[PDB]
């Protein structure tokens, strides 16, 4: 079990470390906008529903 | 039937003939009862009685909430606009009305932009 668990851990760490700088920055902006958009009474929330993984407008509300 | 109770209301006319004539009078628009809503209430009573007679004869033998609020607020805005149409406006009365309309059109634009006017919800 320990070996298999560390294999899964290795895969996760490989995934996180391998992303290029431009992607890491873009993900930092995604996370920041996720934090800003936590408030649901914002005007922009009424306009559209945002995709959870990437805070991009998915559909109109 | 409203009746004058003072000499000044009766145009300082003396005698008891006038009082009797006033009390037994008919509702005429070209006499003492102009712009009177008493006929309207006589009409309401007649209509109610007519319905009551029909009713008794056989016996013997979220979007909606939004539309209601928008309706109420636009209705009050139109209520404000009604006095303006009832006056011969000047240039400044026109510009005050234009400011009022601008505020109303801004609220309408907010409703349109935010998707309230669309009824999908
Ligand atoms: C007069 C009698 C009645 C008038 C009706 C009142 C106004 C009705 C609302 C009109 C709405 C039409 C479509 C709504 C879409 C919209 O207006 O917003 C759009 C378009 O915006 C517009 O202005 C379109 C013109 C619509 C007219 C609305 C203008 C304001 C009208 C109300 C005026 C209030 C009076 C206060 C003074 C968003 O603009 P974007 O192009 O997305 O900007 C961001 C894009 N960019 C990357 C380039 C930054």
């Amino acid at each position: 079990s320990s070996a298999n668990n560390y294999d899964l851990l290795g895969q996760q760490h490989k995934f996180e470390n391998s992303k290029v700088f431009e992607e890491m920055l873009v993900e930092e902006e995604i996370a920041k906008d996720r934090e800003l958009l936590e408030d649901k009474n914002l005007a922009v929330h009424q306009l559209y529903i945002f995709d959870p993984q990437t805070q991009l407008a998915a559909r109109p509300r | 039937l409203y009746n004058a109770m003072t000499p000044a209301q009766r145009y300082f006319v003396e005698g008891e003939h006038v009082v009797q004539a006033e009390a037994n009078r008919d509702i005429l628009f070209t006499q003492l009862d102009s712009n009177s809503y008493l006929p309207v209430l006589h009409y309401v009573l007649v209509g109610t009685a007519l319905g009551v007679v029909f009713l008794v004869l056989p016996l013997l033998i979220v979007s909606f909430y939004i539309v209601s609020i928008m309706y109420l607020l636009f209705d009050i805005e139109v209520v404000y606009l009604i006095p303006y149409v009832m006056t011969n406006a000047t240039e400044y009365m026109y510009w005050v009305m234009q400011t009022f309309v601008a505020i109303l059109v801004g609220g309408f634009f907010y409703e349109w932009r935010m998707g309230a006017l669309e009824w999908r919800e």
